[PDB]
């Protein structure tokens, strides 16, 4: 029973990490957030240069 | 007094011989197991655990390991340094390996899930 | 007390060696200290088993990739 | 089952089945006296655990009472235990307190138990055959009135209350009590080992 | 159906948590959620639902713990409680009390502070 | 069996908390909205300054 | 020959749930999902797959419940059912009936209203 | 590699392509990756005796003799490194022909769609 | 050695047939190779049961889709 | 217990995959809306 519990916990941890990675891959507006921040910086630079 | 988590992490790194970055999945699994409610150990009585270990070693015809275990237990009892002898005895019993049984070389097949 | 602790750690190492536990002096000392400090033996045993399984899986992966 | 369920809803609720038939009732204090009493009990004693009570219709209670008085065995509300008619403990009516309903049903059950003892008669001998014949004639006469009451209940045109039924049966109930005492003395008091001549 | 204004199982669980932990209801919210999860889980039927069987088991357990006087006291208290007839579910209370009995001789395995490590 | 039940409840709680944290980290397009608003304000400033 | 449209086990289970709950199929959707989860779960093989062994076990259980007359009646009914040969899976039906038997002597442990919390 | 061999075995047994058995392969990998307690018996002779007793219990005495002969042949051949483990596996996977296979209720198929 | 392997495989196939295990020559050879490679017999038994359930589900799905 | 553990792990995996698919289904629309609004604004400008 202890072995089963430990194995289940390990599998849960591995599955949680895999789910985190999968959600990061499929949720991933983060690249879009970075590109929007880059466009904001470029617009700020165009405002400072004008 | 290093926190038990840091000590366990250092122990894992030392035993496996890998960096913390290479053991992240194993560290997460270990943290999940330790934080997970585990069924009570088979024996939580120092004398009962010692007697069970002696009986198991005698039944397996491992008299040398039984004598070594009895000597180590006598030394631990006389030293009086450990407060929870039953816990250490249970751990040692749980980690005991039959020296006659060739360590079951973990089949390369386990690597399939590692990727 | 220090001599008693050293003797206890040596006894535990000898027991591990006779039992072929695969524990080194530092890991055995840490386990002994945790148990003396009240750590649940089931949690410690599960941690040791998981570390040994991880080391065996890493050795199998290294042997399969080589 | 849907058409059958619609009929089952419109042909009188399965409350007689152990499936709980919830029926809509008026929440007026005079009409929700059972619910108000449950509320008061719930409000008054912090140790009061609510027992599971079966809600029965007054008309349903009347019908089951008539069936008991008609000599039907194996009633749901009134259970026959060791030849004693006993009321199921988890029965409640909207208009009666559990204790009051229990008392009235206990009186009715006592009369039913008397009838039940009288109902079991086999007629093995000429004198016992005559007593059985007379008993059958009496039971016929009672069943006639019982059937007329049941017909009036079935017509459902007029409000029939338990009090009204009890009053209607009062002369018959008195006759039944007298008959029960006479029968007990004439037959039940006769020792079983008595010679047929002696009996 | 005389249902005493039984404060909702949530309120009762909160009061229990506050009493056991010695903290306010606001500080036990995670523990309250854990309690709600535990209470909502389907539990197997208790080992004994018979008042007399529970009393006999309690007596045997007390004798095994060398508490023969406590076993006799338990039997007498049980007889008195049964005669009092105030409790509707005697079997449940007896089973709970039996399950909650602790041997004074076996040093309480002090729950290592370490459980807090995973909470973060 | 009681230990198993408790472990299952604990694992469910831990997994729920981990899922909450992962969803908060990866779903959170709030940063992308803020960066788009920042790029809009920067473009407005560059238009007003030109 | 168009074997009566024996709706698939999912539809049959839904109809059964609706009948047991006394609600329409639309009102038991969560219960239907729970049923699908249970049915898809791997169940251990029944302890006994022998019709006569199952009948004997039922008789023994009834005797343990001090229902010796019910044990005899069960054995007779089982013999009759086996002889009738209408049921293809006698062992499975016997196991089901054994699982569904209820002890009249054990006072129903009134399910605390708290169980409803997990139903949602 | 053992993984490729297991995949080929699954494909052969199921009669489907490797792509159609991905979920079963994942399940197998999960089962194999779980830490298992040491087996009850690591002795070839004890496993052989258990297999013989299990075959005899099903009133298959001819099959029990055939199993004992095949085990003797396997032991003499020396091809298998873990004879006790293979014998234990074969015993564990043995099915009593007299005990009606608990037919997986058609209801499991309802969720497959 | 080849003749010994063939004899062992034939014996295993005969044992599987007499015991009604449902294993074919290729599956039996794969199981033998896995056991020789150190696979845990309890894990192997669980895997075999799961594989048999999966094969039955796949056969039912193939018969339903055909 | 081993059978239960293996079945639970398999069910967890299957349920995780099903949940992933359901979330993907329930969570292209933006692109189509953008295209429609671009078409509409171009049509308005041309008509104007």
């Amino acid at each position: 029973i202890v072995n089963l519990q430990v194995e289940m916990i390990k599998q849960f941890h591995m599955q949680l990490n895999e789910m985190h990675s999968l959600l990061e891959r499929y949720s991933v507006n983060e690249g879009l957030v970075a590109e929007i921040e880059r466009l904001r910086e470029e617009n700020k630079r165009l405002r400072a240069h004008f | 007094q290093k926190s038990p988590n840091v000590l366990l992490q250092n122990l894992c790194c030392r035993i496996l011989g890998r960096s913390e970055a290479d053991v992240a999945q194993q560290f997460q699994y270990a943290v999940r197991v330790i934080g997970s409610n585990f069924a009570p150990t088979v024996e939580r009585d120092e004398f009962l655990v010692a007697e069970k270990i002696k009986k198991e070693l005698i039944r397996q015809r491992r008299e040398a390991d039984a004598a070594l275990f009895s000597e180590l237990h006598r030394k631990l009892h006389s030293q009086g340094v450990l407060k929870n002898k039953w816990s250490i005895l249970y751990l040692l019993l749980s980690l005991s390996e039959d020296p006659r049984r060739q360590p079951s070389k973990v089949s390369s097949y386990a690597t399939l899930f590692a990727q | 007390n220090l001599n008693a602790v050293r003797e206890t750690m040596d006894v535990l190492l000898e027991i591990s060696r006779i039992l072929n536990t695969g524990l080194d002096m530092e890991t055995l000392s840490i386990c002994v200290r945790l148990c003396e400090q009240g750590i649940n033996p089931e949690a410690l045993s599960s941690v040791i088993k998981e570390l040994r399984k991880a080391t065996e899986a890493l050795k199998a992966a290294e042997n399969m990739t080589s | 089952p849907d058409d059958r369920s619609w009929l089952e809803h419109h042909v009188v609720h399965q409350y007689w089945t152990a499936r709980p038939s919830q029926f809509p009732h008026s929440l007026h204090l005079h009409s929700n006296l059972a619910a108000v009493w449950d509320q008061h009990l719930y409000s008054s004693d912090p140790l009061y655990v609510p027992d599971d009570r079966v809600l029965v219709t007054e008309t349903q209670v009347i019908r089951e009472t008539l069936w008991l008085l008609s000599g039907v065995k194996k009633l749901f509300i009134f259970q026959l235990i060791d030849g004693k008619v006993t009321v199921r403990n988890n029965i409640i009516v909207t208009h009666l307190t559990h204790s009051c309903l229990r008392s009235v049903l206990e009186q009715i059950a006592a009369y039913g138990q008397v009838v039940f003892r009288l109902q079991e008669t086999e007629a093995p001998f000429r004198t016992y055959q005559a007593f059985m014949w007379a008993l059958y004639k009496y039971f016929i006469s009672f069943k006639e009135e019982l059937a007329e009451i049941e017909k009036c209940i079935i017509n459902n045109d007029t409000t029939i209350t338990l009090a009204i039924v009890v009053d209607k049966l009062a002369p018959r109930l008195s006759q039944l009590k007298v008959l029960h005492k006479v029968f007990s003395t004439g037959v039940a008091e006769v020792p079983p080992d008595t010679r047929n001549v002696v009996r």
